[PDB]
RNA sequence: AGUCGUAAAGUGUACUGGAAAGUGCACUU
RNA sequence: AUAGGUUUGGUCCUAGCCUUUCUAUUAGCUCUUAGUAAGAUUACACAUGCAAGCAUCCCCGUUCCAGUGAGUUCACCCUCUAAAUCACCACGAUCAAAAGGGACAAGCAUCAAGCACGCAGCAAUGCAGCUCAAAACGCUUAGCCUAGCCACACCCCCACGGGAAACAGCAGUGAUUAACCUUUAGCAAUAAACGAAAGUUUAACUAAGCUAUACUAACCCCAGGGUUGGUCAAUUUCGUGCCAGCCACCGCGGUCACACGAUUAACCCAAGUCAAUAGAAGCCGGCGUAAAGAGUGUUUUAGAUCAAAUAAAGCUAAAAAAAUAGACUACGAAAGUGGCUUUAACAUAUCUGAACACACAAUAGCUAAGACCCAAACUGGGAUUAGAUACCCCACUAUGCUUAGCAACAGUUAAAUCAACAAAACUGCUCGCCAGAACACUACGAGCCACAGCUUAAAACUCAAA
């Protein structure tokens, strides 16, 4: 398996706690939507295997933070809410 | 019910680990004589044992210095000698030492018990083999040591009932028409007072688990 | 309904009771966002003292401040209870006087 | 709101570009 | 419920909302003493100290007690039968696992199909079966059936392994919530563990600490809280003037306010009072006009007692559709059927029971083709007052045509019949339907469209009405 190569990322001004500022996409595996806090500029480093590429895009689902629950214990995780069907 | 397979896996592997990590007598019943602690577990022995632990010998500490590990020989205990005037001893019939021991001073033994001058019919396993309590009877002393004349062991054969039980029994008899004046009695010849220091069945006893 | 129909349908099933503005709680703590005044519905005329508050549940709500004269400002902490202000439509919450920053009405 | 002014016939539906309503079709008294 | 208030110009009915009663939590203000009972909001994170030893070594115990309510028909009964206690030689009793049989919460059908869920045979294999609208399968909610029981013991259902470094044991702390008890003492009693035993250990427990949360009993002196328009017990004087303000519902406030502020007095309860919240508290009542019952027939697991039609061929008289009879009221399940002849032909020996089965029938609106005498919305043309006739005349479309497609049933008139109005009231029996306005409103969106328009909704929310 290739090693994970790093790539530095800077995010734009945080547009509140309900609207994503970026989706970091790990090729076809999936993506992570980041919501900074207001005015906050964040510094990130994304690691992906050497052969493949990491792509930061404007969010596909920007209001995806809102569908969640409450923090469980001291864990960073939030309880998962199943989305409405289609 | 979603079958719980990890529980079965854990039970099986734990059982396997136990059966392949059975500690030996040399490890279980070793002792540190300066601190009087078991190195295997770190637990201290009770205070009342301390002196004997520093003075007396374990059974195989004696048997490992004898031909055939001392089959046929007589072994007594210090506590028996201090407690009882009548002879108490084991006549050894089988010995299985712990071969891993450096001095071959741990293991199991079987014998015929004579307690307070009364011999048993069969041979059974000896308890407290790992205790620092044992003494070997010299061969030139055995005849003097075993000499015992059975004294008349005539004890009470019946006792009175407790007052209320006696009154209730008499009342029941009188109600059923009986007019007997014979005192109700409780039979105790069948209840034999077995001394608290009589050897127990080493076969039924448990063993310390490895850990 | 016949006996068979009542056996089929079963005992009457009362719908779950509706939660009010306090979500079934005696009181709620809130942070004042802004103070203002509202006009009653008209058999009546006045300038009722009200304030918008963010409740501990995160929801925002309009609350009525009882008594003559209040010193509530933005960012102040208040305790709000139930009870409709009958003349103000949509105002179902009332500020508790004498708790946290909201003090008692001054005498006279 | 006044401190403002003044004394055969129907019901539907469709179309309506000479529509202050008309015509067409079906119904009611 | 022994009920009460509130819709109207007024009466009656229906219906929602609220008041009066009893608890619990929290908040405001106010609180004297004694005894007892009960006692974080959070399965969020935890500094610190304790909560398991005993015992002549072996063993035994730390698998109990104590805690929590996250998850959730493992708890109950019967059968069989381990481990444990006592017989201790077992006969067997007691206690109770695993296994087999039975029973066992609530909502949602806008969750209707599940998809191998069965049987027979020693097996090989064979059959195609099993559950389900009397609710399977599925989603959501919740500890329960309380001398107590079930489940869990930081998380990954489990715990070899991993995350990671654990008070849901006691005391205590941080965060959070409207919610907020001591970092006390002793094993003297009981219980448990161990010991042959004197005994030892125990944050179980016992005895104390704190708290108006409750109960009980006081108190020589010492009372507060709320209310006073009606429901509902109880206002004097001023101040203010639709302002300030007040109310549970109805409602008050515009210069005489018993309704707001103060003051006086009264009323209720009282070491409390009572503001908010949450419970307790409710369908055997109705369906013509208030919410709720017809298109017709057959069948259907169950339940009940009540065991001049229609289709075909032919034929026609007056002027293709059928005057008289017909003042008839027959046939047909309904819609419908009334020119003549002939041929077939008009189910069923109890009743109720279909959205989902089969037949019909009618009503809209579009789609394909076809006929076109006649009539005819629209569309043209001609004539007319002094905004002609909207209205008369002519021509001709869509269309009118033809195909093929998209409360029941049986018995009663005895009773006060009898909210009214309709249509005199009734019983029994069954199915379907009904639990304020609200078959409300609304486009977050979706489809068609393709920048700007069209079609398509429930719920909240509000109110004391409708
Ligand atoms: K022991
Ligand atoms: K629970
Ligand atoms: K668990
Ligand atoms: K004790
Ligand atoms: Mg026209
Ligand atoms: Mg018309
Ligand atoms: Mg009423
Ligand atoms: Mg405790
Ligand atoms: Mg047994
Ligand atoms: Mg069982
Ligand atoms: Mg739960
Ligand atoms: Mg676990
Ligand atoms: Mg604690
Ligand atoms: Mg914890
Ligand atoms: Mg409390
Ligand atoms: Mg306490
Ligand atoms: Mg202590
Ligand atoms: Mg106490
Ligand atoms: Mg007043
Ligand atoms: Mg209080
Ligand atoms: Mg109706
Ligand atoms: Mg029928
Ligand atoms: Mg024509
Ligand atoms: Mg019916």
């Amino acid at each position: 398996f290739p090693p994970l190569v790093a790539e530095d990322i800077m995010l734009k001004e945080g547009l509140g706690a309900s609207e994503a500022v970026a989706d970091i996409k790990f090729s076809s595996a999936g993506w992570v939507s980041v919501t900074p806090n207001f005015k906050d500029r964040l510094h990130l480093r994304g690691y992906t295997p050497e052969g493949t590429v990491l792509t930061v895009r404007p969010p596909l689902l920007p209001y995806i933070v809102n569908i969640k629950g409450q923090r469980i214990k001291k864990s960073v995780a939030y309880k998962t809410k199943k989305p409405p069907s289609l | 019910v979603r079958p719980r397979l990890i529980a079965e896996l854990a039970r099986r592997v734990r059982a396997l680990r136990e059966q392949l990590n059975r500690p030996r007598d040399s490890q279980l019943y070793a002792v540190d004589y300066e601190t009087l602690t078991r190195p295997f577990s770190g637990r201290r022995l009770p205070v009342r044992a301390w002196a004997d632990v520093r003075r007396e010998s374990r059974l195989l500490q004696l048997l490992g210095r004898l031909p055939l590990f001392g089959l046929g020989r007589l072994v007594t205990r210090k506590s028996w000698l201090w407690q009882h005037d009548e002879p108490c001893y084991w006549r050894l019939t089988r010995v299985r030492p712990d071969y891993t021991a450096q001095n071959l001073d741990h293991g199991k033994a079987w014998g015929i018990l004579t307690f307070k001058g009364k011999t048993e019919s069969e041979a059974r396993e000896i308890e407290h083999v790992m205790y620092h309590d044992w003494r070997l009877v010299p061969k030139h002393e055995e005849e003097a040591f075993t000499a015992f004349t059975p004294a008349p062991e005539d004890s009470l054969a019946s006792v009175p009932y407790p007052p209320l039980l006696r009154a209730m029994i008499i009342a029941e008899r009188q109600k059923n028409g009986d007019t007997s004046t014979e005192e109700p009695m409780l039979n105790v010849q069948r209840i034999r007072m077995e001394p608290w220091d009589y050897p127990a069945k080493q076969e039924d006893k448990g063993r310390a688990k490895g850990t | 309904a016949t006996l068979n129909q009542m056996h089929r349908l079963g005992p009457p099933k009362r719908p779950p009771r509706k939660l009010g503005p306090t979500e079934g709680r005696p009181q709620l703590k809130g942070v004042v966002l802004c103070t203002f005044t509202r006009k009653p519905k008209k058999p009546n005329s006045a300038n009722r003292k009200c304030c918008r508050v963010r409740l501990s549940t995160g929801r925002e709500a309009v609350c009525f401040i009882p008594g003559e004269g209040h010193t509530l400002q933005e960012h102040q902490i208040v305790l709000v209870e139930g009870g409709r202000t009958q003349d103000l439509p949509g105002v179902k919450l009332t500020v508790v006087r004498g708790k946290y920053d909201c003090g008692h009405v001054q005498k006279k």
